[PDB]
């Protein structure tokens, strides 16, 4: 399953 | 921009046998950008209702897609894949060769 | 054996034609098992393998939430990259991201991955230490400074060492009937006259899984790397793959050539010859 957190470039 | 032209293979899921149902595949890979037009042809005419895989990509970021349709090969019917991509000045046609 | 899980994501802007197209797929080894396409009628993440269908509605709701948030983040990041590269709003551009983990036979983390690309070129990648970054150019260095200040690497490391490997092990167990089964290649050698003087020997491998395979031609025991047309391994469409390797040989000399096939599904490597 996918990771919850991501962050803008 | 980085532009990579598609590699194209046309082939069947199973060894071709005349009069036996089978799948005709057109695998396009190694290309960038992702916009691409792929038709499967029967005696030069576009086959309707061709299916395709969901866009994915290789380690080098280049894209690949599988287009496919059921078909029943015969001795005389000619099949081909027609690919158009920004790297191509005219659409490329690759004929199905049942030995490749 | 050793195994991998990967999520792939592609956003493609299309000015004048609505918001960017977003497509993501997930794989375990060479098996596709989930997909999401933003251009679907009412988009949800959908199963593409039977062993994932048993996950409950909470699983699909969370996956879909994530896919939608990633699409939205990508939409803004595409606008950001226009600024970073001084580019116009009129052209189409591409943002790609892959992340995931490899586990060994004991189930432990072997390697984690998280890397991004813009217009087909490396942008920023988490290094194999899962603690530092490689930025490809001065634009990606801005991202690196932001992600260092935000300790992004520590957060990815926690996912890659934790949930990534734990869910990959769960999938390997639930899909063991297919994910942990190697299908060896069905092989044969065909002969195709090119003229009175020579003929093609083509060594076929069909129906095999996973995709990793080695096909080599030898003449009297020595590799023919120079003379071998090897096609790229290609999907059959039924989960399995195909590949062939070919050599052009003098007519009458066919018995000097052997095709060597190595694949995880075979007891031992195969040695094949043309048999009329
Ligand atoms: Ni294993
Ligand atoms: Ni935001």
């Amino acid at each position: 399953r996918r990771k919850w957190r991501r962050w803008h470039l | 921009m980085i532009q990579r032209t598609p590699k194209i293979q046309v082939y069947s899921r199973h060894p071709a046998e005349n009069g036996k149902s089978n799948f005709l595949n057109c695998y396009v890979s190694g290309f960038h950008p992702s916009d691409i037009e792929v038709d499967l042809l029967k005696n030069g005419e576009r086959i309707e209702k061709v299916e395709h895989s969901d866009l994915s990509f290789s380690k080098d970021w280049s894209f690949y897609l599988l287009y496919y349709t059921e078909f029943t090969p015969t001795e005389k019917d000619e099949y081909a894949c027609r690919v158009n991509h920004v790297t191509l000045s005219q659409p490329k046609i690759v004929k199905w060769d049942r030995d490749m | 054996g050793s195994h991998s899980m990967r999520y792939f994501h592609t956003s493609v802007s299309r000015p004048g034609r609505g918001e960017p197209r977003f497509i993501t797929v997930g794989y375990v080894d060479d098996t596709l098992f989930v997909r999401f396409d933003s251009d679907a009628a009412s988009p949800r993440e959908e199963p593409r393998a039977p062993w994932i269908e048993q996950e409950g509605p909470e699983y699909w709701d969370r996956e879909t939430q994530i896919c939608k948030a990633k699409a939205q983040t990508d939409r803004e990041d595409l606008r950001t990259l226009l600024r970073y590269y001084n580019q116009s709003e009129a052209g189409s551009h591409t943002l790609q991201n892959m992340y995931g983990c490899d586990v060994g036979p004991d189930g432990r983390l072997l390697r984690g991955y998280h890397q991004d690309a813009y217009d087909g070129k490396d942008y920023i990648a988490l290094n194999e230490d899962l603690s530092s970054w490689t930025a490809a150019d001065t634009a990606a260095q801005i991202t690196q400074r932001k992600w260092e200040a935000a300790r992004v690497a520590e957060q990815l490391r926690a996912y890659l060492e934790g949930e990534c490997v734990e869910w990959l092990r769960r999938y390997l167990e639930n899909g063991k009937e297919t994910l942990q089964r190697a299908d060896p290649p069905k092989t044969h050698v065909t002969h195709h006259p090119i003229s009175d003087h020579e003929a093609t020997l083509r060594c076929w491998a069909l129906g095999f899984y996973p995709a990793e395979i080695t096909l080599t031609w030898q003449r009297d025991g020595e590799d023919q790397t120079q003379d071998t047309e090897l096609v790229e391994t290609r999907p059959a469409g039924d989960r399995t793959f195909q590949k062939w390797a070919a050599v052009v040989v003098p007519s009458g000399e066919e018995q000097r050539y052997t095709c060597h096939v190595q694949h995880e599904g075979l007891p031992k490597p195969l040695t094949l010859r043309w048999e009329p």
